[PDB]
């Protein structure tokens, strides 16, 4: 059982192979600092609990079907936070939540037009019409 | 910490979207993303080198990995484009030496690679070219060959399938045998090489634990046994020489294939080694019948013991007969293509015709079927209607009936056309060539009409009048590619159309009502538009072809060729 | 006259047959 504490001070009480999921905590217990309870001020408090519960689930794979379902599931948030996940399986070293957090980012544009895009992203573009010519023409007479 | 924006994530984000189609797009969402698009694209085909500087685009995507370019047009594989015509490499690998540091993998196709050029890869690229594929190219010899042999020593695929060289001895493939052990799969299916050690290709054998296929030439299968038993993890072979003299009846009985081979074709096979397959036929999955000396009957005898053969490459001897055996033994299949084979001494026999018959007893058996071109002897209406009705998931469809045949049944294919069309609204390649009375101005402006996927389009003998065709124009919102022979229309006609097709970006024409002035064509002349017109090489009517390129005309031109360029 | 033009991986079989 290890000590992580949150972004804004808040112990949490985790198993030994959840915590060791992230490749960023288990080489962390070489140098152990574990004494104090491992430190990661970079983590809001509201993300660091939806890690643990996407770790705690997966750990349970001892007893994949039902996997790609919960994750499915799981992944039924807002953007903001969809986010500040894939920053934080980042931040950790969470290969198999970065393979999902990004993944799911990367459907939501699959398919979209760059108009579609920057409309459900909130982006402005700056191209001056001659480069998003030049760039058009590149990607439909050249390249691909 | 502010709130965290997509920038602060895109980075990561990108490198998870694999589809072209999705990059095109997410490079065009704004400056960053492009940037961002440009660092990180892996690999890039260009589908006409001409198309752009080999300097646009190394400034577009320092960090390619792969590379593919294809050089002639498609008419060049049927000997109709001159050999001189164009698509030389040497640029492009001095640019790859230069901007694209990054680069493991090569794919020419129908280019001009010169020994020199080569030996510059060569040198330029060493251990980290982990693939090379020469397709269907000319220009070289084994010294180019022995070249990237012996500085590439980590290359895992070599590919010269196609390509016509200069074979002046075989210590390429020496080089490899003494030295190459990452070989995955090694390639020369259509070639004439004569000076190759088989013990060679068999100490190769011995020594790439991963080499999983390999296609070869005329080498007698015999000499190969040594090969086969210890290419242990090999699962796709096709090539080699079934030679069969009489004093040796049980000559090919006692041959050791590999377990896992599941993908094959032996060349000049006949009924009388045909049996060596049965022993795991259960086991095939794709055969290549092209080169093989077997007859309709025998066709059906072999099929038959194949219920999970999804890939099927032959000549038209497997008859409407085959194709019925087809039907109900293999319900897998997924690609079916039927070449045609020697269509001067009668047929290969008497049943090795395919028609309506055969057709749509096969759009009734495999529905699974994804591409399917064929070389037909006689057509109907109906069978074509029983086409756009079954196999839904059609992708790529080829058709084309022999001129071999007088009367074929009901001629006009207008309907069938158009409900194979509107059927089949995966397509997205589609070939139509016919004899002249084949399809009406009505007809061919449903093809216009119906295919609103498709984005490559070779079309035979359609149309009566330079009505249909600009009947055909106002339609096609996808078409990219379209190629044209044998036709009606005139040079405005075509130019004319050409303007109305909101997609296109390639154009290929033979035969078309020219006219002395030949300032028709220039109805059509955009800026970035390159014409070009030609003879032929290996009475050749003059081809038209045409492209968009942000290059200007080329340099390269042979006095064979002439480019357009207003009032001359 | 147009001929219907072989592919010439075929065309290059069929005269290795005879
Ligand atoms: C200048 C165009 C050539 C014209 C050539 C000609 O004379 C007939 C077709 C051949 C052509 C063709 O590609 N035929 C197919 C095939 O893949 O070989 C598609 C058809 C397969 C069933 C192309």
């Amino acid at each position: 059982k290890i000590v992580l504490k949150s972004s804004d001070g808040e112990s949490f009480e985790v198993e030994e192979a959840v915590a060791l999921e992230s490749q960023t905590i288990a080489h962390m217990v070489e140098d152990d600092c574990v004494d104090n309870g491992v430190p990661l001020p970079n983590v809001t408090s509201k993300i660091l609990a939806k890690v643990i519960e996407y770790c705690k689930r997966h750990v349970e794979a001892a007893a994949d079907d039902d996997l790609k379902a919960w994750d499915a599931d799981f992944m039924k948030i807002d953007q903001a936070t969809l986010f500040e996940l894939i920053l934080a399986a980042n931040y950790l070293n969470i290969k198999n939540l970065l393979d999902l957090t990004c993944q799911t980012v990367a459907d939501m544009i699959k398919g979209k037009t760059p108009e579609e895009i920057r409309t459900t992203f909130n982006i402005k573009n700056d191209f001056t019409p001659e480069e998003e010519e030049e760039v058009r023409r590149e990607n439909q007479w050249a390249f691909e | 910490s502010c709130v965290a924006t997509v920038d602060d994530v895109i980075e990561q984000v990108m490198t998870y979207i694999t589809d072209p189609k999705d990059r095109d797009s997410a490079s065009l969402v704004c400056r960053r993303w492009f940037k961002i698009d440009s660092e990180t694209r892996e690999h890039v085909t260009m589908a006409l080198c001409y198309t752009a500087t080999p300097d646009r685009l190394s400034r577009r995507f320092p960090n390619l990995r792969s590379l593919k370019l294809k050089g002639k047009p498609r008419a060049a594989m049927f000997n109709l484009i001159p050999e001189n015509w164009g698509g030389y490499v040497t640029p492009w690998v001095t640019e790859i030496s230069n901007n694209l540091r990054q680069l493991k993998s090569v794919h020419f196709r129908r280019m001009i690679v010169s020994d020199l050029d080569l030996d510059r890869l060569a040198k330029a690229r060493a251990d980290d070219l982990e693939t090379l594929k020469l397709d269907k190219c000319s220009g070289f010899t084994t010294d180019g060959l022995l070249s990237i042999v012996t500085h590439c020593r980590k290359i895992k695929t070599l590919l010269m399938e196609e390509s016509s060289f200069s074979e002046k001895d075989g210590k390429w493939l020496h080089e490899l045998a003494q030295h190459n052990t990452s070989l995955e799969v090694l390639n020369f299916y259509m070639t004439e090489f004569a000076k190759i050690s088989p013990k060679d290709l068999e100490t190769i054998a011995r020594n790439c634990r991963s080499l999983v296929s390999v296609k070869v030439g005329d080498f007698e299968i015999l000499e190969l046994v040594g090969f086969f038993k210890a290419a242990a993890n090999l699962e796709e072979f096709c090539g080699g020489s079934l030679n069969e003299d009489i004093g040796m009846p049980e000559k090919y009985m006692n041959l050791v294939f590999p377990r896992k081979l599941c993908r094959l074709g032996l060349s000049y096979m006949g009924p009388n080694e045909m049996p060596i397959l049965f022993p795991f036929a259960a086991q095939i999955r794709k055969l290549d019948l092209l080169y093989a000396l077997l007859e309709t009957e025998d066709h059906c005898t072999l099929i038959q013991k194949c219920p999970n053969l999804e890939v099927l490459e032959t000549r038209n001897v497997i008859g409407d007969r085959g194709l019925e055996v087809l039907a109900q033994y293999c319900k897998q299949l997924k690609r079916l293509r039927i070449e045609r084979g020697a269509d001067e001494q009668g047929m290969e026999d008497e049943e090795g015709l395919v028609s309506q018959r055969g057709l749509i007893a096969l759009a009734q058996g495999c529905q699974e079927l994804e591409y399917m071109a064929v070389y037909v002897s006689d057509i109907t209406n109906e069978s074509l209607e029983s086409i756009g009705t079954y196999l839904k998931n059609l992708c790529d469809f080829r058709l084309v009936l022999l001129d071999r045949e007088e009367r074929i049944t009901d001629l006009p294919l207008d309907n069938g056309v158009r409900s194979l069309l509107i059927g089949c609204k995966k397509l997205r390649r589609f070939a139509f060539y016919l004899r002249q009375g084949g399809l009406t101005d009505l007809g061919l402006s449903y093809i216009g009409q119906y295919s609103p996927n498709v984005r490559w389009m070779l079309l035979g003998y359609v149309g009566e009048s330079d009505e249909g065709l600009m009947e055909f124009s106002r339609g096609c919102p996808n078409l990219q590619k379209l190629e044209m022979r044998g036709c009606c229309f005139s040079e405005r006609a075509i130019a004319a159309a050409v303007t109305k097709l909101p997609s296109l970006r390639y154009l290929w024409v033979q035969g078309y009502r020219a006219s002395m002035t030949g300032q028709d064509l220039m109805q059509m002349a955009r800026p970035y538009w390159n014409i070009e017109l030609i003879p032929s090489r290996r009475e050749h009517p003059a081809h038209i072809l045409a492209y968009y390129s942000l290059a200007g005309q080329r340099t390269d031109c042979p006095t064979t060729v002439r480019v357009l360029k207003e009032p001359i | 006259e147009l001929p219907i033009a072989r592919r010439a991986s075929l065309h290059r079989f069929l005269e290795k047959r005879k």
